[PDB]
């Protein structure tokens, strides 16, 4: 219910030097300090990189900084690799020992090699037709930038009922992950002849086409 | 002034915040925290109650 | 060895408790960190639990009568009597720790370092009951097979509410192993995927269990991925 201004978008070239911020009031100006800026990876704990703004972490690259005036901010992050593109927050007093903190810069690293989409289209099993139950199992797995919308073709035929698609989500490799899912019933999925899932990743497009058992 | 079970009625205090004069006694719970800028301590760690 | 442990998950209906439980192992919790960080994916998170021994007024105004936590120190566990639940307090917590600025570390400084963590709980507070996870076997196809690297998997589908956990071959399949995240179905069901990228010589010599387990249902289906053998 407590929640201060971060500049959520931040995005800079490999080598460069960018600037976090997180927002206080004028109870926060005379003379405290406690400031620790985070890292994550989305999905799992945090990380400790940069802590007692000015000094030095025990264990942590020296390519990372912070600095401090009056209402204009830097946590600067410099000398930007490929996986930097993580969650960061700060840390903050709120009085009497007391705790608060910002609103999630999220960092994006651009300069990097785009990847083209692997889809793998799933059909549902056998099993599952006896359980009158049918699901497009549509995976797509390392591609980036991560802006993918998940099409159905139905005998050539855009489906938008019972389409569900996951939100980007950073996989090992630097790049994002969707699973979507069209339920259908077993009676609309031997009815129609194939069924293709495609993607539009960057304009590229990637296309699984699968069919019903034959036997 | 030793039970089986430890005592636990008497307290004693290892380290104060300032220096002392003779013939004082303190009558504050005041805490004991590492360096300056004291922490006014409710049991936690790396300050001294 | 040094490490923080949730355990103590279970099932929580709206009128019940549970008692939660983070236990430290290498150190003792006699005097070292527990902070209760309480993570919803996408959005901020909050620090809540405010339990420092000793039983005086430090307390957040806003959990005011609803968490009540206790103490113990000698057996290197806390245990969390998390009261009066609510249904939207549908969050994965973590204890962790923190630095001040007695010991070695902190001579002339601030502290307040989080370093160690734990690894959550899964604990769903939902009206509705539980219901038992539907495994489907994903087999593969004559384009994996003939791909070179066949990709062979069980869906879980229509299991309400979380979680559910999948693994391959009790532990004996970890190259290749990706699991694809849970769905939120419009009637609020739930489907998630486990795909690994095996060799195409290994389908029908090789044996490919996965094992999906539902704690609050308490349903463990080690279930059999099989070629499509017509």
């Amino acid at each position: 219910s407590y929640e201060l201004t971060q500049p959520a978008s931040v995005s800079g070239s490999p080598g460069q030097s960018i600037t976090i911020s997180c927002t206080g009031t004028s109870s926060d100006v005379g003379s405290y300090n406690l400031v620790s800026w985070y890292q994550q990876h989305p999905g799992k704990a945090p990380k400790l990189m940069i802590y007692e703004v000015s000094k030095r972490p025990s264990g942590v690259s020296n390519r990372f900084s912070g600095s401090k005036s009056g209402n204009t901010a830097s946590l600067t992050i410099s000398g930007l690799q490929a996986e930097d593109e993580v969650d960061y927050y700060c840390c903050s007093y709120a009085g009497s020992s007391t705790w608060v903190f910002g609103g999630g810069t999220k960092l994006t690293v651009l300069s990097q090699p785009k990847a083209a989409p692997s889809v793998t289209l799933f059909p549902p099993s056998s099993e599952e037709l006896q359980a009158n139950k049918a699901t497009l199992v549509c995976l797509i797995s390392d591609f980036y930038p991560g802006a993918v919308t998940v099409a159905w073709k139905a005998d050539s035929s855009p489906v938008k009922a019972g389409v569900e698609t996951t939100t980007p989500s950073k996989q090992s490799n630097n790049k994002y992950a969707a699973s979507s899912y069209l339920s259908l019933t077993p009676e609309q999925w031997k009815s129609h002849r194939s069924y293709s899932c495609q993607v539009t990743h960057e304009g590229s497009t990637v296309e699984k086409t699968v069919a019903p058992t034959e036997c | 002034d030793s039970k089986v079970g430890g005592n636990y009625n008497y307290l004693y205090r290892l380290f104060r915040k300032s220096n002392l004069k003779p013939f004082e006694r303190d009558i504050s719970t005041e805490i004991y925290q590492a360096g300056s800028t004291p922490c006014n301590g409710v049991e936690g760690f790396n300050c001294y109650f | 060895e040094v490490q923080l442990v949730e355990s103590g998950g279970g099932l929580v209906q709206p009128g019940g408790s549970l008692r939660l439980s983070c236990a430290a192992s290498g150190f003792t919790v006699s005097s070292n960190y527990m902070s209760w960080v309480r993570q919803a994916p996408g959005k901020g998170l909050e620090w809540v639990s405010a339990i420092y021994s000793g039983d005086s007024t430090y307390y957040a105004d806003s959990v005011k009568g609803r968490f009540t936590i206790s103490r113990h120190n000698p057996k290197n566990t806390l245990y969390l009597q998390m009261n009066s639940l609510r249904a939207e307090d549908t969050a994965v917590y973590y204890c962790a720790r923190l630095v001040g600025a007695l010991t070695n570390i902190v001579v002339s400084g601030d502290g307040g370092a989080f370093d160690i963590w734990g690894q959550g709980t899964m604990v769903t507070v939902s009206s509705a009951s539980t219901k038992g996870p539907s495994v489907f076997p994903l087999a593969p196809s004559s384009k994996s097979t003939s791909g070179g690297t066949a990709a062979l998997g069980c869906l879980v589908k229509d299991y309400f509410p979380e979680p559910v956990t999948v693994s391959w071959n009790s532990g004996a399949l970890t190259s290749g192993v990706h699991t694809f995240p849970a769905v939120l179905q419009s009637s609020g069901l739930y489907s998630l995927s486990s795909v690994v990228t095996v060799p195409s010589s290994s389908l029908g010599t090789q044996t490919y269990i996965c094992n999906v387990n539902h704690k609050p249902s308490n349903t463990k289906v080690d279930k059999r991925v099989e070629p499509k053998s017509c």
